[PDB]
């Protein structure tokens, strides 16, 4: 069985396993690819890292609008671009 | 009245057994 070991999580994964790796004050979405080299690919392209937190696609959060009169609700869209959008509450 | 943006967008590939 081909595996990947992640030195941060301390776990051994099989090919195709996905998992979270907290690092750099963010959360990386990692995949054990293997490829005969214990190849791991990790990405934040489908997370939003905003207001010091890590959000998955569909997660929401709040931040004040620049005018200060009202709050925004934001949602993480991802789109391989860490895309998020916010509407007034 | 709203706001939108893009977070840091990075992909890392590591060969743990090169």
């Amino acid at each position: 069985e081909e595996t990947c070991f992640d030195k941060y999580t301390g776990n051994t994964y099989r090919v195709g396993d996905t998992y979270e790796r907290p690092k750099d004050s963010m959360i990386w979405d990692c995949t054990c690819i293997g490829a005969g080299r214990g190849r791991i690919s990790c990405t934040i392209a489908n997370r939003c890292h905003e207001g010091g937190q890590s959000y998955k696609i569909g997660d929401t959060w709040r931040r004040p609008h620049e005018t200060g009169g009202y709050m925004l609700e934001c949602v993480c869209l991802g789109n391989g671009k860490g895309e998020w959008t916010c509407k007034p509450i | 009245t709203g706001m939108s943006g893009f977070s840091e967008t990075v992909t890392i590939v590591e060969d743990t057994r090169p």
